């Protein structure tokens, strides 16, 4: 329920 | 659940603008973040596709700042403005906002530049390929533009209709340049049979009509 | 460095299976989930399916009626793609892709970073044909100033698709490959065509590489001015 494939979309999400 | 990409087609001019659509079935906008999950991608002919942006307006790493996202709800573009060469290519949107991701049918860009004329080369038959009972002539027109050109086949000065095939390339990534072939191919009895093989060729950027031809 | 590297495909009939592979290299392969995305005509981009980084589980478009099964390899960095029953809907380009993207309590949010170089895939009756090679040579009749065409005719090949090289990858400047014709006979035909300097036609080699994968067929032809 909350984790990360790689990184990019999870570094850009939040704002 | 679509993604409906508008136009399918499209003639930019090197410097100039080209602008891509996307519209969603749904919106695609969620609450804890509220950004819209739509990504971009660039697909040069024989290549696979290229990631340009993501969450609907953003770069990635290594993407020129010409190309630039936008929109919101349903509606969405990309544009490319001061085009290159390099740009000519197939651009596919896509989303992510459930699980089941699905693309837009893709849109084609083309490019404009100025009239180039063909080069024109002509090619007989091998000897390896007239110990088979056929013979194939190769015409080539070399880095063009526009696309439209038009190529006749000669022999023994009479015009050829039935026995030929054309190939044109994709548009060139550095000139936007066309090049084409032309395979003229006849049993190896009807190719000893005349002597003057001609491949005349019409294209814009010439005065007049090119001919390239050999002697059996 | 960062790489996916395709392999399988060529021919085969409906009703059959084939198995498709991708070898991952350059990054952490265990940080990843992988997709697999396939380009028919007349419908462009389709996701078939993903993997995740490996609590095994595994997700799939549903027009796809299971007929599809992915499955990984941590170990040996590789993702296959078996099709099932295949039809005449799933003849195209199959790429594996690195699928980037954050999952929580509803479900994975993705996009795809880095592909594959693309398989195709001809779902077909028809017996497989390894191509002919016959050079385009220069002379006189190419030549324009100061520059001369030279090429080989790739003839009489099924199914698509082949790929054609010179020099073994370092000539590429002036390469045209044309995009392939269909015959009357079924089979297919190419020509790979290359604009050099006319002054070193004496000095310089020239070598076609085509390879026609469906086939595991390689010819190399020298093409030498004429004669
Ligand atoms: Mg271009």
């Amino acid at each position: 329920i909350w984790g990360c494939s790689g990184k990019l979309i999870c570094t850009t999400a939040v704002p | 659940f679509l993604l409906t990409q508008s136009p399918d087609s499209l003639a930019v001019t090197l410097g100039e603008t080209a602008t891509i659509t996307c519209r969603s079935s749904r919106n695609i906008l969620h609450s804890l973040n509220n950004k819209n999950y739509l990504a971009w991608y660039q697909q040069r002919p024989g290549q696979a596709p290229k990631l340009l942006v993501i969450w609907a307006s953003m770069r990635v790493s290594g993407v020129a700042d010409r190309f630039s996202g936008s929109g919101s709800g349903t509606d969405f573009a990309l544009t490319i403005s001061s085009l290159q060469p390099e740009d000519a290519a197939v651009y596919y949107c896509q989303h992510y906002y459930t699980t089941h991701r699905t693309f837009g049918q893709g849109t084609r860009v083309e490019i404009r530049r100025t009239v180039a004329a063909p080069s024109v080369f002509i090619f007989p038959p091998s000897d390896e390929q007239l110990k088979s009972g056929t013979a194939s002539v190769v015409c080539l027109l070399n880095n063009f533009y526009p696309r439209e050109a038009k190529v006749q086949w000669k022999v023994d000065n009479a015009l050829q209709s039935g026995n030929s095939q054309e190939s044109v390339t994709e548009q060139d990534s550095k000139d936007s340049t066309y090049s084409l072939s032309s395979t003229l191919t006849l049993s190896k009895a009807d190719y000893e049979k005349h002597k003057v093989y001609a491949c005349e060729v019409t294209h814009q950027g010439l005065s007049s009509p090119v001919t390239k031809s050999f002697n059996r | 460095q960062v790489q996916l590297v395709q392999s399988g495909g060529g021919v085969v009939k409906p009703g059959a299976s084939s198995r498709l592979s991708c070898a991952a290299s350059g990054f952490t392969f265990t940080d990843y989930y992988m997709s697999w995305i396939r380009q028919a005509p007349g419908k462009g981009l389709e996701w078939v399916a993903y993997i995740t980084k490996d609590g095994s589980e595994k997700k799939y478009a549903d027009s796809l009626q299971h007929r599809f099964a992915v499955s990984r390899d941590n170990a040996n960095n590789l993702v296959f793609l078996q099709l099932n029953t295949v039809e005449d809907d799933d003849t195209g380009v199959y790429y594996c892709a690195r699928d980037d993207g954050y999952y929580d309590r509803s479900g994975y949010y993705g996009v795809f970073d880095l592909w594959g170089q693309g398989i195709r895939v001809t779902v077909s009756s028809a017996s497989t044909k390894g191509p002919s090679v016959f050079p385009l040579a220069p002379s006189s009749k190419s030549t324009s100033g100061g520059t001369a065409a030279l090429g080989c005719l790739v003839k009489d090949y099924f199914p698509e698709p082949v790929t054609v090289s010179w020099n073994s990858g370092a000539l590429t400047s002036g390469v045209h490959t044309f995009p392939a014709v269909l015959q009357s006979s079924g089979l297919y035909s190419l020509s790979s065509v290359v604009t050099v300097p006319s002054s070193s036609l004496g000095t310089q080699t020239y070598i076609c590489n085509v390879n026609h994968k469906p086939s595991n067929t390689k010819v190399d032809k020298r093409v030498e001015p004429k004669s």
